[PDB]
């Protein structure tokens, strides 16, 4: 409805703060390209929510023209606006956002650093790799987590040994994220540190370790995973069982044969069923 | 129902739902909650409270005179529930548009997580999870999608 877009467009210059940000929101939802340049202008409104909302709306229209102005909004005095700008750019996906996002890895607001790491992950540009490896050292656990998620998604081998060390983190969220990222990268050097992680206090860590070992598909995991079938946590158990099927072969078909014979409980059940299949 | 119990664009924003707007703004500032619980309405709540307490989070609760005992029993800084029998409560000693932006307001005063309690509809769970994504909040609840908001930080 062109008549509505235009009205919200003029609404961008209203005197009411509320009318300005509600107009930038609505334009964002309509998603019409004609609003891009007027929204580019709102990125400098005296009021932060208006700016926040202009940046968000541009993330949504997805027009590459918003990129340089959004790169500027990354330096906004207000941390909400910077968050909204980093989110908008990761969503547009334009490689020009890359070095500015890398700079936002050092913002004083820990949310900005976090969504910067995420935006980087979404773009997939290998230049983010070493800076994201720095961020595994961040004072903030969520930032450390975000960085490992972004590294797993990027898939660059250089992330591996820094991710291994993150399996040693004090926070169970980062440990969970490091294991997940290692499973996704699928480098065999993770196989041994993940086997340890199967004995973690946090059951979210054990779950991800097991899953990660299933993806990796290396055979040294079989017996450590047979054991995890006796795990107190139900989800750790089911996942260990999933992981065993993913690593096919006969070595596991032989662990499955003895287990059908000398096994009890869930562990016996997956043995017969696996054998029933293959 | 739709009322709170305790015991700048932020102003232009709150106004939409003007003197009590500023009052129920000082709400969000004073305590500055680190957590919002979302529930249906009672074992679900005892969990969520000490689940939130597990991270030492001073918290708010949202759900749709039991409501007054939640204060002593859980320590909440505020409850939000969802006629006009609020007057009974006030006596006892307890005081186009994007409504979801309240999350950004709370975040700036220190909000860090949502905690979803048992029995929320799927509709409600995805709405809470969408908000965690879009406002960069944590959300705490069988598999991968428990951490969807971290795996897919850009929606």
């Amino acid at each position: 409805d062109p008549e509505k877009v235009e009205m919200y467009i003029k609404n961008l210059q209203d005197d009411s703060t509320t009318v300005r940000f509600n107009a930038a929101y609505a334009l964002g939802k309509i998603g019409d390209e004609r609003a891009v340049e007027p929204l580019i202008k709102a990125l400098k409104d005296e009021d932060w929510l208006v700016r926040f909302s202009a940046a968000r709306a541009l993330g949504e229209i997805g027009d590459e023209r918003a990129v340089e102005p959004l790169i500027k909004a990354l330096k906004d005095e207000d941390s909400s606006v910077r968050f909204s700008a980093a989110y908008a750019l990761g969503k547009i996906g334009d490689e020009r956002a890359v070095e500015p996002l890398i700079k936002a890895l050092k913002d004083e607001d820990p949310r900005v650093r976090r969504i910067a790491a995420g935006a980087l992950g979404e773009i997939g540009d290998e230049r983010a790799v070493e800076p994201l490896i720095k961020a595994l050292k961040d004072e903030d656990p969520y930032v450390r987590m975000a960085a490992a998620y972004a590294l797993g998604k990027i898939g660059d081998e250089r992330a591996v040994e820094p991710l291994i060390k993150a399996l040693k983190d004090e926070d169970g969220y980062v440990r969970r994220a490091a294991a997940y990222a290692l499973g996704k990268i699928g480098d065999e050097r993770a196989v041994e540190p993940l086997i340890k992680a199967l004995k973690d206090e946090d059951e979210n860590v054990r779950l991800a370790a097991a899953q990660a070992l299933g993806k990796i598909g290396d055979e040294r995991a079989v017996e450590p995973l047979i054991k995890a079938l006796k795990d107190e946590d139900r989800y750790v158990r089911l996942t260990a069982a999933r992981a065993l099927g993913k690593i096919g072969g006969e070595r596991v078909r032989a662990a499955m044969e003895k287990l059908a014979e000398t096994g009890t409980g869930f562990a016996r059940k997956v043995a017969v069923n696996y054998l029933e299949t293959h | 129902a739709f009322l709170i119990v305790k015991g700048p664009s932020a102003i232009a924003f709150l106004k939409q739902f003007h003197e009590k707007a500023e009052r129920f703004f000082e709400l969000l500032v004073r305590e500055g909650v680190e957590a919002i619980i979302i529930a249906r309405g009672e074992r679900e709540i005892e969990q969520a409270a000490k689940l939130a307490r597990e991270k030492g989070f001073e918290a708010l609760a949202f759900l749709a005179d039991d409501i007054i005992e939640y204060f002593e029993r859980y320590g909440f800084k505020a409850v939000i529930v969802a006629k006009q029998a609020a007057q009974k409560i006030e006596e006892k000693g307890f005081k186009n548009h994007n409504i979801n932006d309240i999350f950004e307001l709370l975040q700036r005063q220190g909000l860090r997580a949502i905690i979803a309690a048992t029995g929320l509809s799927e509709r409600e769970l995805s709405w809470a999870q969408r908000a965690a994504q879009q406002y960069g909040l944590d959300i705490i609840f069988e598999q991968d999608n428990r951490f969807k908001h971290f795996l897919e930080p850009i929606r």
